[PDB]
Parts: structure tokens; C-alpha cells; sequence
RNA sequence: AGGUUCGAAGACGAUCAGAUACCGUCGUAGUUCCGACCAUAAACGAUGCCGACCGGCGAUGCGGCGGCGUUAUUCCCAUGACCCGCCGGGCAGCUUCCGGGAAACCAAAGUCUUUGGGUUCCGGGGGGAGUAUGGUUGCAAAGCUGAAACUUAAAGGAAUUGAC
RNA sequence: UCAAAGUUUAGG
């Protein structure tokens, strides 16, 4: 679902952000 | 029409007109017949200009006059007015009558049985007497119509301004649309009356 | 029609709506030419002669042929004054 | 493609309303939307009322009424037949059932 | 809980009628046997059918006319019924009824007969919204 | 609608110029992007030494080995 | 805004023609609409008009005769050069035989054909068939 | 319908126009001279009047100006005849 | 044999009407495709265009027929565009000519410039769009022949129309739609009202009433 | 500051093969008020704004104008509430071969190959992707701007017959 | 005046 997805791919940017300021 | 001198009004035939009602119209008046009015009364009855009634019935029977053949002037009610009428017009004009439910292609279907490819139509009440109007625009078909106040005046080529709803007046229009098309031609006078009663044109609601 | 020598050509030419000199097609199967009578004067009684108009199949589904008809005669001095 | 000219919904000179929760669902539903029976009822009903008549002391007495406005979402409307479904020409008839 | 009869039989037992008007009566069995002259029906169970239907529809036309046939004697009666003539009504006695908006009409066509002119009827509000 | 007008021409050129590079093709031809990616540096043929042939398998539809040489 | 005046003028008796109308009555006026007027008029495209004077802007009212097609108006006012006036006829107009293309000048007012007789050039206006 | 005299409309279809949208745009209103019943001065006052209209002698008031016509003061007679 | 079942196809039958310029005149709608064979005698040639393969699902798989756009023409003047739907190509073909035949038209054809000799190109850039499909004709000189699609070459060379620069927009690829596109196109040439026309009209009688006494058949 | 109700989270009860869900019982944040952020929604008429023209019909909301009769109030006046009109501009409706449209539909989505009133924003097969990357805004959650390699023959709309 | 009902060759 677009919506889900779209949920999924915030999340997963958070991610990376999250990993990211490690360094 | 041409109310010059011979075919002008005189006094008994608008005490007919009166008597019928055939001014006294309706409550809803289309724009296009707004043309054919006096007045709108109290209540909320418009009033139709009995001399423009008269004008554009002289001109509808200039019409069926210059149809060469009368036979090939169709003649049309689907109401239960008009049936009895346009029957009885057809026998004094010698025009075709299709009195009663009209067969969807009679102006269509090379095939059919009822085929016919007039010269004319006259119409009694073209709302309800649609179907027929319609395929008078697939042949290249004009058009007679006793048109009321609502009546809307598509393809009618020549639009009779009359109370086509009472009975009595649309016998009358009937009866008056034949003694012009017999006065004008044929075997009458004009300064001697008619002897066909106009009661033989209306329409009998169930009485004896 | 006529070519440069002023010899005609095109193989017809059309009517023309007497109320919208607006050439009536090929086919236009919702047309009319409308022959309407007129009279000696002296005694009404129908006079050989005609009076004739054609009109579009547009202006009659548009709804407005029976003004425009009106309107035709009264020029011609058919109808009279309806004033 | 858009099922109606009107959106079920008759709103139209707003762009908002307030909500109204469902008489069966308890589902919310825009106002302006939602099927609305008003429902004026005879309390005692054709069983009892020559019962109730006889044995009621109040000499002939015109009994009471029950007055309620329920307000049925779509689902629900639809479920208990409120409103049936119509053929697309005869979706666009706005005059009630007698 | 079963038995019309088909269009086969219909149609037969209209246009035997429109032709045998006479014939034909209401017993059955009599016009069974009229059925088998007439008409070269081929199965005895359609002749009974046929003529079933015959009497039954003699039953309706002996108490009005019917929509789907055509009796010559019915029609020629319906000619002298729908061909009659009073002494006449759009003669309305002397005094027809009028209007001050159907006067004035008449006076835009110049005339002055014999009828009465009268109204009262304040606008009153037609129809209900 | 458009810009139309007469002193507009700046809007009227400016604005395709902008579009232009929504277009595909276009986009493949001036940011170099893909030149970059040819291994064929903007060539029409190539040399190159050939390290391995490799059975290559074809799309569903179609069953069938496609022999394939590693260069 | 009313940005045009020419342009809407000529879309009002367009409009009309096309419904078949045989009065039309267009509202601000102008020198340029008067001028455009009597150049289809010279043509026999629209018949004889007449220019109501309130005390102010003024208006038209312009009698029809079913012989206009379109007619149409270019904003801009390109600046067409007389060479470059053949090209603008084959893409703006219908045929090599009828159609004007109406363009302003230092001569004045006036179709194609004029302008080229006058060798003048000028800024375009519009159109008419 | 498909034939009406723009230039020569008739008064009955001019007066059931807006102000602005007949062939000349005229006014709807008028000035009007007011009488009163003691003060003799007649005052000429304006349809539409919007001030509260004082007499000339100032004892009375003429117009209570409403949003359309003003309301003259009961016993307050007058004539349009100008123009 | 023919046994005409119209007013118009007995007239024909008579000789008494002399041209089908004389049936377009009035627009009288021919009917009975006799009268047109009979009229066109020759000249009139039947090419199949296309025959589309329809077809529709049914529970028992699936119900196919096909589908003949012929067009007909004088190379002089008279082009048709029949379309017929029959369970047996030959069938759909069969009618799709007698279909054409009732639907042939009279072209208008025009000069380009200079006036001289006999019309050549068509009269003024006339279009002419169906489903999409729009099909715009221009005037063109001598000797360019038809600068056009497959399709509309077809059906203009049928017409005779010998010089024609043509554009169109759409799904141009349905060919049905693209002939009826060019068709209305060419139907069109002559119901542009040029100054070639303006001249009031004369009204004559039309057969219906020249021939009343006639078809009042003696 | 407040916390009735409901109620993300969470906890049990059920249902189910499983149910960390739908149903039921609780219940935190929130749900409310005040004071600062945030700047997005199917924020939809999925329809930019001003300007013109181009068919009917009835309705309704505001203002104005005109009109015979009602209710009345008290005896007229002033009324206000109805009644029948017209005007201006509102929200909408039905209606038609206006004319469009791939259509469904739209008096606008019309006046477009007979293409030009003005002007803004904006799209260019489907995916990758509103991703990465920088820049910027925010306390944050996020927002604005915004690619590419690589992939792929279709994806998509409307409508028809079927089947379900 | 609403229990539960998941799936379906690679082999044309
Ligand atoms: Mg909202
Ligand atoms: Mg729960
Ligand atoms: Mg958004
Ligand atoms: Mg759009
Ligand atoms: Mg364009
Ligand atoms: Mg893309």
C-alpha cells in the first residue's frame, strides 16, 4: 500500500539518518 | 394567410374560438410561443391572440393546400382527442390519418408493412405526439402542430397556437384547418356557412 | 463555381436556408422546402403560383423554424401584421 | 470515474460539516451525508393495542408516539436495506418511495 | 398451475372468429365441429385447443369488444356511434362567459358581441412547494 | 495557458529551456551521466579481450541458452 | 481584464453567426472596430451597421447575413513585413482565392490586398472568412 | 428569438432592464419636489436620498432615508414631472 | 430484378429523375442502393480498406465476426465509406459495398491559385474528425498528387481529387475511424459556403411534387 | 492549567491453525483551555485567476423595485408574515443534437487544425523515487528543493460483452 | 436486527 510504504521509507530515512551521525 | 379582406376574421368564427376556449391556454409558456400571447390572467392562465391563431392557421392550410396530392399529407394523433378529429379531417381534406399509436419507422424501414413517405405532417399535440415529429427529421418531412403554451416547438415547421388540451377546442382547430383547406380550392363558398357541424369533430368521453 | 475562361463547373450548387444562408448539405436529411399557397385576392380559393422556402436541419432542431417561417411570409406579403 | 455529480454528500457552497456517529455503527459520517430515517412510531403497536385500550383506565385516551431521528452510515444503510442499490439512470431520482 | 395456451393456438382462434363470427357460439362442442370445417387443423388436441379458446373469447365479445379483433358488424356500429351530430355545443346558448384580459383581447381585434364579463379571483398561489 | 504576449520572449524561451531537459532523450544527450556509463566512451565499436565465455539464459517466455563472452 | 476590445468584439459576431443570429450587439467599441467593421462590409461579409452613441465608450449593433464564417483577430499585433505576408495567407487563412487578412498601416486600415497594392506593410490584426 | 430589434426595443423591455445594461444606460431614479403639510417652502429632494432631509424653514423632516427610496414622513406629497 | 420499395427508386426506375445531382440537391435520402448503381454505372469501383476481426465473450468462450470497411468511388466526383459487421467476411464485404453505395457523396473539388482548366485540389482547407482521429485536407497545386496516408490516398483518389496536401492528429492507426475521418472531410468540400456560392438561391420543385401526377402511378 | 468522555501504546477476555487484528473489558499519551512551534491532507469541484460572448425552464438565499388581494392591530396609518412579478449579483438544480469531449460527462470541460483576450503554475511511457546527494527551514517529527546508475514494453484511462 | 471460511502447475 502507497500510504504503508510510504511509512516504511520515513522509517527507514530515520534509519539513516540514525547511522549516519555516528560519524 | 394574408387577412386582407375575403379570409379575415367576422364574428361567428371567434365566438366558436371563444366558446371552445381555444385562447384560454395554460399555466406554462414556453419561450419559443411567447410570440402567440396576449396576457397571462389571474391565477396563472396565458391568453392566446386569436388573430394570431388565425394567421398561422391560414398558413398551415397554404401548407396542405400546396400538397399536390392530399393523400400525401399525413395526419397524426396519439391522444385521445385528436383521433376522432384527424379522422374526420382526413375524410374532409382527403388526407392519410394514423390515428392511435404510431409505429416507431412508418417514416422509416423501406421494409415495413406501414411504410409511408408523405409530404406533410400535421401533428396534434406535439408532446405527446413525438416519435412521429422525430422521424419527420430523418425525411425531409415539414410539419403542422397545434401547439399549447408549454408545447416547445422543435422541428414544427409551422406552429398553431391553440388550446390542444380541452377536446371541444381541438376538434375545433381541426374543423376550422379543414374549411380552409376545402375554402381555399375546393367545394365551398365562404359566404355561405358549412354544413358539417363542428360537434362531429370532438372527441366523445364515454356519455350514453 | 466558374474556372478563369468563366466556364461553369462543380457538378451542383446547393440550396441555401432561406433563413440562415447557410448551404443545406448533401445530406441533411432534416430539412425542408416548404411550399406554402397563395390566392387569387378577390375570392381567397387557391392560385396556381407558390410561394417556397428551405431551411436548415439545424435551425429546426434548434427549435426556432416555425419564427423563422413566420417571419419569411410576412416579408413575401403571405401573412399580415400580426400586431 | 466519478459515480455522481453530487458525491453522495449533498454539500456543495461549504467545504466542511460536522460530524454525525452513526445510529448502529457508531460509525462517524459528515451530516450532510448519511441516510436519515425520522421515525415517528406508535409505542404499543398493532398486537397489543386492544389490550392495552381495554385495560386502560383513562377513558378513551389517544395513546403516545416515538419520535427518533436515526442517522445510518452508508455500510449500515445499505446492510439493513435501508436504501437497495439502483441502475445508473435510476440512481439519479431524488423523490422518496411512497 | 399450468395450462395457456401458446400463441399457435391464439392466432388461430382470432382469425377464425374474424372470419366465422357467426358459427361460432358459446357451447364448445359445437364450435369444436365448426373449427374442424373451416379450418384444416391438423392435430385433434390443437382443433380442441383452438376451439377451447374460441368459445372463450365468444364469452369476452358477448359483453363488449375486444383489443385484438376486428367483427364487421362491431366496427360498422362503432362508424355510427363516432359519426354523430346534436343540435350543437361551441354555440354555447347566447351569453359566453369572458375575462377582462379576453375583452380587451377582442377589442385589439375591434368587437363588442354578446358576451358577459366577469372576474374576481385575487392571485391566489398555484400549486404547493 | 501560454505566455503569448509580445516583449514575453525571455518567459516564452526561458521556460522551454527549463522544460527541455524533462524530456528523455535530451537528458541522455547533455548531462554527460551517460557518456560516463558507456563503456563504449561515446564509440562505435570497441576492442576488447574476451576472459571467459558465459552461458547467458534467456527470459521467461523463451527457453534457451545465449553463449554469451566475457570482454 | 477587458485587456483587447477588437479581440472580444469579433469573437461576439462570430458567436452570433455561429447560432444563427441576425442582430448582434457588441459592447466597449472603438475607431479600430469601426474600421474593422466596414473592411468586411467592403467584402459584403456582414451587412450595413450602426454605432450607438451613449456619452461615453459606445456601442455597436451590427446586422449579420450568413456569409461569415470566422472571423478572428491575431494578438499580437505582429509587425508582418509584405515579404513575409505570403507565408502568414497560406498559414492563416483558407485558400488562394477568399479570406482577408486585415492589417494596420501607415496607409491605414486595411485587408491584404490592399496593403500589398499600396506596398505598404504593417502590423497584423486579424482575419476574416 | 433568432431576430430582434436591439436599436428599437420597446419601453416595456427597456424598463425591465438594469440601469446599465439597456442600449443607452440611463438612471433609474428621479428628484422629486416635496410639498409637506404646514411649512409652504417646497423642497426638492432626491428619490434616493440617504441625508435626512430637513425642511427649508427646518421645523420638519421630510425623508427617512432607507437602503432604497427614502421613506417620506406620512403627510409629505410630491411630483416627479422633470425631465 | 428490381422492384422498387420507395417514392425516390421508382422515380429512378422511370427515368424520370436525369441525375443523382438532382436527389443531392434536395436531400433526399437514397434509400434503395439500385438507384446508385444504376446512376454510377461503372466508373463506381469497390475496394476493400480493411476487414477488422471483432469479436466478444460469451460463457462458451467467445463469439467472433468481422468487420469490411469498403469505400466506393467514381474517380470523378462520388465517394462512399460502407462499413458492415457479419458473421462471414464475404457476407460483411457484400454489405459493406451496398452500405458504401447509399453513403456516396458529391466532392466539391477546387483550383489552387490560377483558375484554369477543370478542378483539380480541393476547394478550401476543409477537415474533417472522427474518435480522435482528425484529418485536415489543404489545397495543393497541380502534379503534387495526394500527399497523404495509405488510408486517405484510397479513399481521395476515389473521390477525384488529383492534388491534396493532408495532416492528421490521433489514434490515426484505427482505420475505420481514420476513413471516417477523411470522409467527413470530403463530405465537407462542399457545404463550405464560399463567395462561389452567395448568389440567392432559385428553389425548384423537387420530383416528390414535379412527379405527384406520375407517382400517383397510372 | 485541566483531565468528563472517548482512546493510539499497553494489559487481559474472546475468535482463529495462528490473531501480536477485526468483537468485548480496562487503559497511557492524546482528546479540552491558555501561551509558543509545526505547515502538511482525497487541504477535492481531484477543474488556476481576471475578462467577454454563446439555449430553455423552474426553484432557492441577500438587497432593491413594482403590483390586488390575504393575516391582521385598534378604526384607518406604518406594517412586518404570505401572494404574483421584474432587476442585480449568490449556492445549486433539471433540461436539450449549444458546442465539446477517448469517453463517462461538461452551458462548461463550449466559442481549438476555421488553432492567437491577458497572465500565472505545471506535465512529457512505466519503475528506480519524491530515493540518494548537497543546500535550506524545524526543538523534533519532519518540510521545501531534488538527481543518477540500473531496470522495464508496456503501465494508465474511459467504455463494451462475458465470467465471478 | 452481521460467527469461522486460508490456498490453488515449472510442466506450455
Ligand atoms: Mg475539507
Ligand atoms: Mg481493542
Ligand atoms: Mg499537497
Ligand atoms: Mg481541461
Ligand atoms: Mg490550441
Ligand atoms: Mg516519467
Amino acid at each position: 500500500r502507497a500510504k504503508w510504504r510510504k511509512k516504511r521509507m520515513r522509517r527507514l530515512k530515520r534509519k539513516r539518518r540514525k547511522m549516519r551521525q555516528r560519524s | 394567410s394574408g387577412a386582407l379582406d375575403v379570409l379575415q376574421m367576422k364574428e361567428e368564427d371567434v365566438l366558436k374560438f371563444l366558446a371552445a376556449g381555444t385562447h384560454l391556454g395554460g399555466t406554462n409558456l414556453d419561450f419559443q410561443m411567447e410570440q402567440y400571447i396576449y396576457k397571462r390572467k389571474s391565477d396563472g392562465i396565458y391568453i392566446i391572440n386569436l388573430k394570431r391563431t388565425w394567421e398561422k392557421l391560414l398558413l398551415a392550410a397554404r401548407a396542405i393546400v400546396a400538397i399536390e396530392n392530399p393523400a400525401d399529407v399525413s395526419v397524426i394523433s396519439s391522444r385521445n382527442t385528436g383521433q376522432r378529429a384527424v379522422l374526420k379531417f382526413a375524410a374532409a381534406t382527403g388526407a392519410t390519418p394514423i390515428a392511435g399509436r404510431f409505429t416507431p419507422g412508418t417514416f422509416t424501414n423501406q421494409i415495413q408493412a406501414a411504410f409511408r413517405e408523405p409530404r406533410l405532417l400535421v401533428v396534434t399535440d406535439p408532446r405527446a405526439d413525438h416519435q412521429p415529429l422525430t422521424e419527420a427529421s430523418y425525411v425531409n418531412l415539414p410539419t403542422i402542430a397545434l401547439c399549447n403554451t408549454d408545447s416547445p416547438l422543435r422541428y414544427v415547421d409551422i406552429a398553431i397556437p391553440c388550446n390542444n388540451k380541452g377536446a371541444h377546442s381541438v376538434g375545433l382547430m381541426w374543423w376550422m384547418l379543414a374549411r380552409e383547406v376545402l375554402r381555399m380550392r375546393g367545394t365551398i363558398s365562404r359566404e355561405h356557412p358549412w354544413e358539417v357541424m363542428p360537434d362531429l369533430y370532438f372527441y366523445r368521453d364515454p356519455e350514453e | 463555381m466558374q474556372n478563369d475562361a468563366g466556364e461553369f463547373v462543380d457538378l451542383y450548387v446547393p440550396r441555401k436556408c432561406s433563413a440562415s444562408n447557410r448551404i443545406i448539405g448533401a445530406k441533411d436529411h432534416a430539412s425542408i422546402p416548404m411550399n406554402v399557397a397563395e390566392v387569387d385576392k378577390v375570392t381567397g380559393r387557391f392560385n396556381g403560383q407558390f410561394k417556397t422556402y428551405a431551411i436548415c436541419g439545424a435551425i429546426r432542431r434548434m427549435g426556432e423554424s416555425d419564427d423563422s417561417i413566420l417571419r419569411l411570409a410576412k416579408a413575401h406579403g403571405i401573412v399580415s401584421q400580426n400586431f | 470515474t466519478k459515480k455522481r455529480r453530487n458525491n453522495g454528500r449533498a454539500k456543495k457552497g461549504r467545504g466542511h460539516v460536522q460530524p454525525i456517529r452513526c445510529t448502529n455503527c457508531a460509525r462517524c459520517v459528515p451530516k450532510d451525508k448519511a441516510i436519515k430515517k425520522f421515525v415517528i412510531r406508535n409505542i404499543v403497536e398493532a398486537a397489543a393495542v386492544r389490550d392495552i385500550s381495554e385495560a386502560s383506565v383513562f377513558d378513551a385516551y389517544v395513546l403516545p408516539k416515538l419520535y427518533v431521528k436515526l442517522h445510518y452510515c452508508v455500510s449500515c444503510a445499505i446492510h439493513s436495506k435501508v436504501v437497495r442499490n439502483r441502475s445508473r439512470e435510476a440512481r439519479k431520482d431524488r423523490t422518496p418511495p411512497p | 398451475m399450468g395450462r395457456v395456451r401458446t400463441k399457435t393456438v391464439k392466432k388461430a382462434a382470432r382469425v377464425i372468429i374474424e372470419k366465422y363470427y357467426t358459427r361460432l357460439g358459446n357451447d364448445f362442442h359445437t364450435n369444436k365441429r365448426v373449427c374442424e370445417e373451416i379450418a384444416i387443423i391438423p392435430s385433434k388436441k390443437l382443433r380442441n385447443k383452438i376451439a377451447g379458446y374460441v368459445t372463450h373469447l365468444m364469452k369476452r365479445i358477448q359483453r363488449g369488444p375486444v383489443r385484438g379483433i376486428s367483427i364487421k358488424l362491431q366496427e360498422e356500429e362503432r362508424e355510427r356511434r363516432d359519426n354523430y351530430v346534436p343540435e350543437v355545443s361551441a354555440l354555447d346558448q347566447e351569453i359566453i362567459e369572458v375575462d377582462p384580459d379576453t375583452k380587451e383581447m377582442l377589442k385589439l381585434l375591434d368587437f363588442g358581441s354578446l358576451s358577459n364579463l366577469q372576474v374576481t379571483q385575487p392571485t391566489v398561489g398555484m400549486n404547493f412547494k | 495557458g501560454k505566455c503569448r504576449g509580445l516583449r514575453t520572449a525571455r518567459k516564452l524561451r526561458s521556460h522551454r529551456r527549463d522544460q527541455k531537459w524533462h524530456d528523455k532523450q535530451y537528458k541522455k544527450a547533455h548531462l554527460g551521466t551517460a557518456l560516463k556509463a558507456n563503456p563504449f566512451g561515446g564509440a562505435s565499436h570497441a576492442k576488447g579481450i574476451v576472459l571467459e565465455k558465459v552461458g547467458v539464459e534467456a527470459k521467461q517466455p523463451n527457453s534457451a541458452i545465449r553463449k554469451c563472452v566475457r570482454v | 481584464v477587458r485587456m483587447n476590445v477588437l479581440a472580444d468584439a469579433l469573437k461576439s459576431i462570430n458567436n452570433a453567426e455561429k447560432r444563427g443570429k441576425r442582430q448582434v450587439l457588441i459592447r466597449p467599441c472603438s475607431k479600430v472596430i469601426v474600421r474593422f467593421l466596414t473592411v468586411m462590409m467592403k467584402h459584403g461579409y456582414i451587412g450595413e451597421f450602426e454605432i450607438i452613441d451613449d456619452h461615453r465608450a459606445g456601442k455597436i449593433v451590427v446586422n449579420l447575413t450568413g456569409r461569415l464564417n470566422k472571423c478572428g483577430v491575431i494578438s499580437p499585433r505582429f509587425d508582418v513585413q509584405l515579404k513575409d505576408l505570403e507565408k502568414w495567407q497560406n498559414n492563416l487563412l483558407p485558400s488562394r482565392q477568399f479570406g482577408f487578412i486585415v492589417l494596420t498601416t501607415s496607409a491605414g486600415i486595411m485587408d491584404h490586398e490592399e496593403a500589398r497594392r499600396k506596398h505598404t506593410g504593417g502590423k497584423i490584426l486579424g482575419f476574416f472568412f | 428569438p433568432l431576430a430582434k430589434d436591439l436599436l428599437h426595443p420597446s419601453p416595456e423591455e427597456e424598463k425591465r432592464k438594469h440601469k446599465k445594461k439597456r442600449l443607452v444606460q440611463s438612471p433609474n431614479s428621479y428628484f422629486m419636489d416635496v410639498k409637506c403639510p404646514g411649512c409652504y417652502k417646497i423642497t426638492t429632494v432626491f428619490s434616493h436620498a440617504q441625508t435626512v432631509v430637513l425642511c427649508v424653514g427646518c421645523s420638519t423632516v421630510l425623508c427617512q432615508p432607507t437602503g432604497g427610496k427614502a421613506r417620506l414622513t406620512e403627510g409629505c406629497s410630491f411630483r416627479r414631472k422633470q425631465h | 430484378e428490381w422492384l422498387p420499395v420507395t417514392k425516390l427508386g421508382r422515380l429512378v426506375k422511370d427515368v424520370k429523375i436525369k441525375s443523382l445531382e438532382e436527389i443531392y440537391l434536395f436531400s433526399l435520402p437514397i434509400k434503395e442502393s439500385e438507384i446508385i448503381d444504376f446512376f454510377l454505372g461503372a466508373a463506381l469501383k469497390d475496394e476493400v480498406l480493411k476487414i477488422m476481426p471483432v469479436q466478444k465473450q460469451t460463457r462458451a468462450a467467445q463469439r467472433t465476426r468481422f468487420k469490411a470497411f469498403v469505400a466506393i468511388g467514381d474517380y470523378n466526383g462520388h465517394v462512399g465509406l460502407g462499413v458492415k459487421c457479419s458473421k462471414e467476411v464475404a457476407t460483411a464485404i457484400r454489405g459493406a459495398i451496398i452500405l458504401a453505395k447509399l453513403s456516396i457523396v458529391p466532392v466539391r473539388r477546387g483550383y489552387w491559385g490560377n483558375k484554369i482548366g477543370k478542378p483539380h485540389t480541393v476547394p478550401c482547407k476543409v477537415t474533417g474528425r472522427c474518435g480522435s482521429v482528425l484529418v485536415r485536407l489543404i489545397p495543393a497545386p497541380r502534379g503534387t498528387g495526394i500527399v497523404s496516408a495509405p488510408v486517405p490516398k484510397k479513399l481521395l483518389l476515389m473521390a477525384g481529387i488529383d492534388d491534396c496536401y493532408t495532416s492528421a492528429w490521433g489514434c490515426t492507426a484505427t482505420l475505420g475511424n481514420f476513413a471516417k475521418a477523411t470522409f467527413d472531410a470530403i463530405s465537407k468540400t462542399y457545404s463550405y459556403l464560399t463567395p462561389d456560392l452567395w448568389k440567392e438561391t432559385v428553389f425548384t420543385k423537387s420530383p416528390y411534387q414535379e412527379f405527384t401526377d406520375h407517382l400517383v402511378k397510372t
